[PDB]
RNA sequence: GUUUUCGUUGUUUUUU
């Protein structure tokens, strides 16, 4: 009965399931990334991250 | 300016009363003077600078 | 690993004091006592939730 | 102009506070649904003044 | 105490006019028509009188050591 | 649920006898060893969201601070009514006010 | 030197003895206990 | 704040699922997040089960110690994580 | 009976403070310290008993003393000369004396030898100045008027040695309550079930417990908890101490705790704690557990060890539910409910316990406080009597019984207490609070009122926090939220609101009959499954019963607290929602009167008061038409007290207007609370009025509500150190300063409350002429343009007077000192200031020109030896001028003269003079500039003083537009304007009547330039407004030195002002320097300006180990004989101080003038 | 007689 408990309390927390370790959450967040124009000037860019 | 009371801001106001005036929320001007209510906000506000 | 205390505790025997030693074995969750002056030999039973104070405790029980 | 504007303000607040009291609110991200609704009515408030 | 000889703001000799005034006050009379009848015309002048605060009846009250 | 022995009143430690292979309910000071009604020896859920409506008092219509409203009521059908919400703090605690009136005392939702 | 440790004023002329004062006078007074610990007779736990 | 800016690919970049996928790939996930509920039972026979909610189950995939090392998990946290049971 | 108007609750409030007034707290409160608490603390152990067993054959010879009576005699002082006479206050202060009485004992004697009355005098009690027994009680105003004492001056404090000290409220929480947190997730501790269960009378400390629960989720083991009872040294399973208390099965112990059998989760957690004490199953082995851990001595073996555990499970451990025995079953149910109460927070079922509710909190008044005091020192004097009848008991001689009494024993504990300031022993200077008792300030006459109606929270800075220092909601109504102390002390050091009362302290038991009238169900019937649902009833804190019908008996309690059986004080909260009740009379818990709204939805006064115009005429009355006082109305269940614990139970009404619950678009008016939603509002009560959310000084300011907070707290803070008039007799008195208004004029704007304050008759400030320009440019950055017109003709002209106080000391017993004038032969030592002032007694003659550098009270002292006498007088200080206003000649207590000599000064405004608004607008005066200059009006009109616009973009004092405004109407119209806040008053209607006095709505009027008399472009905002000196003032801050006195220790200039000071250069100063480069600069700062001596340092060893002789040219190293490679340094004698403090440590810090490299 | 001589501990409150 005990150890049934023991492994039970031990197999819900460490049982990786996907993901990478210590990254609880992440963010999907945009990046207005200045890129030069092929004329010669510039202008602003959406990348995601 | 959560409430302070138990579920309220103030004994003039109600349980869960989710409104401005019960949360601090200014409805007047300097120029009219202000309710004893928010009056009372207004110095939580001034307190906390 | 077992640990060792070197206790104050004076017995009764020898009136020396820093001559009791209490020592806990929760391997086999059994007590022992001994003494450095008299070499006295003492045992009490010890549970999940004992301690040596109560190991000197139930020895006075015990011898007197 | 300034009274209605508050008391619009005042009744967006009322709305969030229905959608809120009924779950209709939309969870913003990373923003708990209680305080969801505390937030955006800062900003709606904030907004009137 | 003691209203001033001289009218603070403007320079107006007020300071015969306290008794006048208490006269004027004992027949339950209003205060502004009283003034002007003080010859009170500058609202300076005005509250000077009508705000003066005089404190020593109480200091007299108070039995001195001759 | 747990329990504990009439005479023992210890916990009622639960354990197999691999003779019949079966859940128990023992006691382990005296000789109680009561069946299992379930062989469900430990449930723990990590989801909770029981006990709003088992708490609930009697007098609580007759609560002179509580707002009021044009809410409507099941079971009153009192025109002018408070609601109150789950009694959960968790910060997932959705803000589900669970209205109730003078009569009802029902945890029920208007949602 | 005594400027470390002057009499300081109490009270604008009597001089309350300086603490450093005070604590030496108890250190020396102790250390003179000691040397006496010897020529007399001491029981053990007294030089203790 | 422990929080990395990771800066996908520009094709990634101006792409939003393929990153969601990232995402929940980078997001650590164990079953105690999604573990909705947990409920051990002894067993009484190893090869099979006397409750409902496991009858079925246990009857399709056992085609020992019978103590039981049970537990249930969401379906809704699975799919947010984008796996399965 | 009618509408309630803002009159009628101003009569109200008139009736309260004819009744009540704002001391009556600390009148009744000082009161039943002498009349029910000093009994007590008397008698709490009235049983001393002694033996001799041996013979006298066998005998036991009893010496017993049994106590008796105190005795309480009216205030003599009992001259050193036997001429005693009756003390009077006014003679205290004038000889430096304590207002302090006799009091006698009963200590009767009762010998009991067995085969087998008296009045001492206990000490003399330091009195409050209007207790009871004061001096001036029963004498009227006209015996008043013959001791000379200032009938505003409203007593509330004590005199000790002539100086009057005040005993500062302490603040602390309220004991017997369950007070569970959140401990650090990093700890074995998850939450801490705290109780500080302390018996409820006396109010004092007698033990406290927390019960710990360890473990985490998924980590730690299971849920188990271990708490440490007092005096034990391990954390001893709970489980266990319940089998040790009595219930030894685990059922019980759940009956205790689990009250919703309904619920698995929490079966399943206390199922660990059952697991490991399980090892304990009876109430012998767990009683031994406790007692191996109970901290108790060794040998005592099992039996003792038991029993001590057993003990300290009965006394100490919930000792204000039972120290005896028969309630250890009531305390196996009050534990177990407790513990259950740690699991549900534990659980976050409840919202975990909040740490500033007041209703967990009550307030020590000087009365609880000096019961502490007395407590402690009559516990050193019942056992002194011990220890002296045991050398006497030996010899057994004729012991007179009256030299064992050493009666200063309570002397010297309060003496110390009230005039240094710590409450204990002086033995015990650690660990003692420092500020409970502190001088009087007459500064002005709010400098004592407020300081009479303190408050506060010695908590301490260990740990900052804002919590003690932030407003909170509960604060609302119940103290003023605008007065705070600056920065170290801001937020703390709290003050009341105006109407507040604080609970003097009934007794409980009248309320448990109460309670108990109503069918209660014992704590033992208290059942998971039969109350499953049922009422909790707690008395103060302690657990006392249930119910399951609390309806009727919520209501009894209630209408009977309107009524007056219950004390009308006594606080009644249900919670309903926690199937809970409580009952509050301990003291400390402050009350507020409400306006009784029919909260029992019966009739249509449901919504409306139970007070009407009937009992406001009744008021106005004075008495009643067959007396009607203030607690006529509280009796009469119209009005009623209220805590703040109540409060949060009950709704209030703002104004008569939202009484009735009710069913456009001004810009003039305020807002009441929309009810759209909630149509229905049942308000239990209304407020006498909102503005009595204020504070004493808030009362002052005309509409503090149409400013920023931040400026109404700095109105607060400043409006204490408002210059004014204090006193009516601050003649007679002799203060370390005074200050007089020439002029106190009564502000044009005015409050109601004002009227109760009687600030006509006390005015602070003076009503001037301001216009609002940027005219001079000398306006900017807080500083104002004066008209030299109203400074000449003495417009804020003051008297400044200040005490010096002198006396002869005795040295020996006969060596004395002596005022006598000093002289060039008998007196060495002498000082430049001229003497010739003094005539025969080293006195000067009343009315002479004094000034600095002379000598007013001559001195001479004793030298130690024919020329043997110095000089010890104590002049006039050096930059202060004036004219004797007093001369008073006394002796002290036993036998040496003591003189008083005030001094009067008449200070005038000058250039840099500091000035405040009731509006936070404070600034210095930039430049005055005379009539002729400054420009006027149509009517030639100029003001008396000029403002920096600039102050509202920033600062956006409306309020002091308002107030401008209506003092330019009320100066026209000739007549008190009134400025209360939360009224109905419009400014477009104050505007019209400006039209009406032929004046522009807005207040422009065109100003012509006084230079040039031309139509300045814009109209000038030009009127009237009520302005204040305040305390600074510019000359006494002005201070230069080149070169003065030097500290006797670091030989570098002195610090502070008062004996020529020197500028501290901190160190950013320092850094700051570094960084422009000024090596120099800063060198001779710290070389010229500071410490700097040269010294002769040896080459070889390089210390400073050199006998050295400049004269002899001789300069020899002792440590190692070098004479010729010896060095001068001129290094700052700080260097010094430092290498010999690094010697005196063994440490060698050889200094080297060369690189070893 | 050029010259020429006060201080600290602790306590409270303060000052942009
Ligand atoms: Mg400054
Ligand atoms: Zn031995
Ligand atoms: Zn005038
Ligand atoms: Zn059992
Ligand atoms: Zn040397």
């Amino acid at each position: 009965d005990q150890m049934l408990k023991r492994i039970e309390a031990h197999m819900l927390d460490l049982i990786a399931l996907r993901g990478i370790p210590g990254i609880s959450k992440v963010y999907m967040v945009k990046h207005k990334v200045s890129v030069p124009d092929e004329s010669g000037e510039y202008k602003n860019e959406e990348l995601w991250a | 300016i959560a409430f302070g009371f138990a579920d309220r801001s103030l004994p003039h106001f109600t349980k869960d009363d989710f409104s401005p005036e019960s949360k601090g929320f200014v409805e007047n001007s300097y120029l009219r003077g202000l309710t004893p209510q928010e009056f009372f906000f207004h110095a939580m506000a001034g307190r906390e600078g | 690993i077992k640990q060792k205390l070197e206790t104050q505790f004076t017995c009764l025997f020898c009136n020396h004091d820093n001559s009791v030693v209490c020592t806990l074995d929760k391997k086999n969750s059994i007590g022992l006592l001994e003494c450095k002056k008299c070499n006295l030999s003492f045992q009490a039973p010890i549970n999940s939730l004992s301690q040596p104070i109560d190991i000197y405790s139930d020895w006075i029980d015990a011898c007197e | 102009e300034i009274t209605h504007a508050i008391s619009s303000a005042k009744e967006q607040v009322q709305e969030i506070i229905y959608k809120a009291q009924h779950n209709e609110l939309e969870l913003k991200p990373g923003m708990t649904l209680r305080e969801s609704f505390e937030g955006e009515v800062s900003r709606t408030l904030n907004d009137a003044r | 105490m003691i209203i001033p000889v001289r009218c603070f703001s403007c320079g107006k000799v007020v300071g015969d006019k306290w008794d006048a005034y208490l006269r004027l006050l004992e027949e339950g009379k209003q205060e502004g028509d009283a003034l002007d009848e003080l010859k009170l015309k500058r609202y300076c002048c005005r509250r000077m009188v009508l705000t003066h605060v005089d404190l020593i009846e109480k200091f007299l009250r108070y039995n001195p050591l001759e | 649920s747990f329990r504990f022995c009439l005479e023992c009143n210890n916990m009622l430690y639960p354990k197999e006898d691999k003779e019949n292979q079966r859940l128990l309910y023992s006691c382990r000071n005296c000789d109680y060893t009561e069946l299992a009604e379930d062989p469900k020896v430990y449930r723990h859920e990590l989801i909770t969201n029981i006990g709003e409506t088992a708490g609930i008092v009697d007098d609580i219509g007759q609560d002179p601070t509580l707002p009021r409203s044009d809410k409507e009521c099941p079971e009153c059908h009192s025109r002018d009514c408070v609601f109150f919400q789950s009694q959960q703090r968790r910060k997932d605690t959705n803000m589900t006010l669970f209205y109730v009136c003078l009569n009802c005392k029902k945890t029920f939702r208007d949602e | 030197p005594p400027q470390v440790r002057p009499s300081i004023a109490m009270d604008e002329t009597t001089q309350g003895q300086d603490d450093l004062t005070h604590k030496l006078s108890d250190i020396l007074k102790a250390n003179i206990n000691v040397q006496k610990l010897e020529m007399d007779g001491s029981p053990q736990h007294i030089i203790n | 704040t422990p929080a990395l800016t990771v800066y996908l690919d520009r094709e990634i970049a101006l792409d939003i699922e393929k990153a969601k996928v990232i995402q929940s790939s980078i997001e650590y996930t164990t079953l105690k997040n999604v573990t909705s509920a947990t409920e051990i039972y002894y067993d009484p026979d190893p090869t099979s089960t006397v409750i409902e909610e496991d009858f079925d189950t246990v009857e399709a995939y056992f085609s020992q110690s019978p103590w039981l090392l049970r537990l249930e998990l969401d379906r809704a946290r699975m799919l947010d994580k984008q796996l399965t049971m | 009976d009618d509408t309630i108007t803002t009159e009628d609750c101003w009569t109200v409030i008139s009736a309260f403070f004819e009744e009540k007034g704002l001391v009556s707290q600390q009148l009744d409160s000082f009161d039943e310290f002498m009349e029910t608490s000093i009994q007590d603390l008397v008698w709490e152990e009235p049983r001393l008993i002694l033996d001799q067993p041996a013979q006298h054959d066998n005998i036991n010879k009893r010496y017993e003393i049994r106590f008796g009576k105190i005795y309480l005699s009216r205030p003599t002082m009992t001259e050193a000369d036997g001429t005693t006479h009756a003390m009077f206050p006014q003679e205290a202060r004038l000889r430096n004396l304590t207002y302090s009485s006799p009091v006698y004992l009963d200590m009767e004697k009762s010998m009991f030898t067995s085969i087998d009355g008296n009045k001492v005098h206990i000490g003399k009690v330091p009195i409050m100045l209007r207790s009871k027994f004061c001096s001036l009680r029963t004498l009227d105003e006209v015996d008043l008027y013959k001791m000379k004492e200032c009938p505003y001056d409203m007593g509330g404090y004590f005199v000790i040695n002539g100086s009057e000290k005040v005993l500062i409220a302490q603040e602390r929480s309220a004991a017997n309550i369950v007070q569970v947190f959140k401990k650090a997730a990093p700890s074995p501790i998850s939450h801490v079930a705290e109780i500080r269960s302390a018996l409820e009378k006396g109010s004092r400390l007698i033990s406290t417990m927390q019960i710990k629960l360890y473990g985490r989720e998924d980590k730690g083991t299971g849920r188990t908890i271990k708490a440490t009872l007092p005096y034990v040294k391990q954390d001893i399973p709970i489980v266990i101490v319940f089998r040790a208390l009595g219930v030894v099965p685990d059922g019980e112990i759940l009956q205790h705790i689990c009250y919703d059998e309904n619920d698995w989760q929490m079966l399943e957690m206390l199922k660990p704690c059952i697991e490991e004490g399980f090892v304990i199953q009876d109430k012998e082995v767990a009683l031994d557990f406790i007692g191996r851990r109970g901290s108790a001595a060794l040998g005592i073996r099992r039996e003792k060890r038991i029993q001590y555990a057993k003990d300290i499970l009965q006394k100490e451990l919930l000792p204000h539910i039972t120290q005896e025995e028969g309630f250890e079953t009531r305390k196996t149910f009050f534990l177990g409910y407790m513990v259950n109460r740690l699991l549900l927070c534990a659980l976050e079922r409840k919202d975990q316990d909040d740490r500033d509710h007041f209703g967990k909190k009550r307030l020590d008044l000087a009365g609880p406080l000096l019961a502490n005091l007395f407590r402690i020192l009559f516990r050193k004097l019942t056992r002194e009597i011990y220890r002296y009848m045991q050398r006497c008991i030996e010899t057994d001689r004729d012991f007179n019984l009256n030299l064992a009494v050493k009666s200063t024993t309570i002397t010297s504990g309060l003496k110390y207490s009230l005039a240094t300031g710590n409450w204990g022993e002086q033995k015990k200077a650690m660990s003692s609070r420092a500020g409970v008792s502190q001088v009087l300030n007459r500064y002005t006459y709010s400098s004592t009122l407020s300081h009479l109606r303190r408050t506060n929270t010695p908590i301490g800075r260990d740990g900052k926090l804002a919590k003690p220092r932030q407003l909170h909601n509960t604060h609302w109504g119940l103290v003023c939220p605008a007065e705070t102390p600056e920065g170290q002390a801001c937020g703390l050091v709290k003050n009341l609101s105006l109407l507040s009362g604080i609970s003097i302290g009934s007794p409980s038991e009248p309320i448990i009959n109460f309670l108990e009238e109503w069918g209660m169900e014992p704590l033992e019937d208290y059942d998971p499954a039969q109350h499953t649902k049922s009422t909790r009833i707690f008395v103060n804190g302690v657990w006392t019963g249930i119910h399951r019908d609390p309806s009727m008996l919520v209501s009894t309690m209630r209408d009977l607290r309107r009524s007056g059986a219950i004390s009308p004080e006594v606080s009644i909260i249900r919670d309903i929602r926690e199937r809970e009740f409580k009952i509050f009379t301990d003291v400390g818990r402050v009350y507020r009167p409400l306006f009784i709204v029919e909260d029992d939805e019966s009739k249509d006064n449901k919504g409306e008061l139970r007070i009407t115009k009937e009992h406001i005429r009744k008021i106005q009355q004075g008495y009643d038409d067959d007396v009607y006082g203030w607690s006529s109305l509280v009796t009469s269940g119209v009005i009623e007290y209220v805590d703040g614990e109540e409060e949060e139970t009950i709704m209030i009404a703002m104004t008569p207007e939202d009484l009735q619950t009710r069913s456009l678009n001004d810009t003039a008016k305020r807002i009441k609370p929309e009810m759209s939603t909630s149509s229905h509002h049942t308000f239990t009560h209304c407020e006498i009025h909102p503005s009595m959310i204020l504070g004493v000084a808030a009362s002052i300011i005309p509409f503090p509500d149409h400013n920023q907070s931040p400026r109404n707290t700095y109105q607060s803070a400043m409006g204490k150190q408002a210059m004014g008039v204090f006193l009516t007799n601050y003649n007679v008195r002799m203060d370390t300063m005074a200050n007089i208004l020439y002029y106190p004029q009564k502000p044009l704007a005015k409050t109601q409350a004002m009227e109760y304050l009687k600030f006509r008759e006390l005015p602070a400030g003076q009503n001037a002429i301001v216009a609002i320009a940027c005219y001079s440019g000398y306006n900017q950055e807080d500083s104002m343009i004066m008209n030299q017109s109203s400074i000449d003709r003495g417009l804020f002209r003051s008297l400044f007077f200040r005490s010096y106080m002198d006396q002869e000391k005795r040295f020996g017993i006969s060596i004395v000192e002596e005022f006598e004038k000093p002289t060039r032969a008998t007196t060495l030592r002498l000082k430049h200031g001229t003497y010739e002032k003094l005539d025969e007694d080293g006195l000067i003659a009343p009315g002479v020109r004094v000034s600095g550098d002379d000598i007013i009270i001559g001195k001479t002292t004793p030298i130690p030896p024919y020329h043997t006498k110095r000089d010890a007088s104590t002049p006039l200080r050096s930059t202060e001028n004036g004219i004797v206003d007093q001369v008073l000649l006394t002796t002290n207590q036993e036998g040496l003269k003591f003189v008083k000599v005030r001094m009067r000064t008449t200070k005038v405004p000058q250039i840099g003079d500091k000035f405040a608004s009731r509006h936070g607008q404070k600034g210095t005066i930039g430049v005055t500039y005379r009539h002729e200059d400054m420009p006027f009006s149509a009517e030639g009109i100029v003001p008396d003083l000029i403002i920096n616009p600039h102050a509202i973009p920033s600062r956006m004092t409306v309020a002091h537009l308002i107030e401008c405004l209506l003092s330019k109407v009320g100066s026209i119209r000739g007549y008190e304007g009134d400025a209360t806040p939360f009224t109905d008053l419009t400014v477009d209607a104050v505007s019209n009547l400006l039209r009406d006095n032929g004046y522009q709505s807005r207040g422009f009027e065109v100003m012509y330039n006084g230079h040039t008399g031309k139509k300045l472009m814009a109209q000038v905002f030009f009127g009237p407004t009520y302005y204040q000196r305040l305390r600074h003032m510019v000359d006494d801050k002005i201070h230069a030195r080149a070169r003065g006195p030097v500290q006797v220790l670091t030989r570098q200039p002195v610090e502070g002002r008062s004996r020529d000071g020197g500028l501290r250069f901190g160190e950013m100063e320092r850094d700051c320097m570094i960084a422009h480069g000024a090596a120099g600069f800063l060198k001779e700062r710290l070389m010229e300006a500071s410490d700097a001596f040269r010294v002769h340092v040896c080459g070889i060893c390089g210390l400073m180990s050199v006998i050295a002789n400049l004269k002899k040219n001789q300069f020899e190293c002792r440590s190692c004989k070098n004479k010729t490679n010896i060095y001068q340094l001129h290094i700052p004698y700080a260097a010094k101080l430092l290498f010999q403090e690094l010697m005196a440590m063994n440490i060698a810090p050889r200094l080297y003038t060369e690189r070893s490299g």
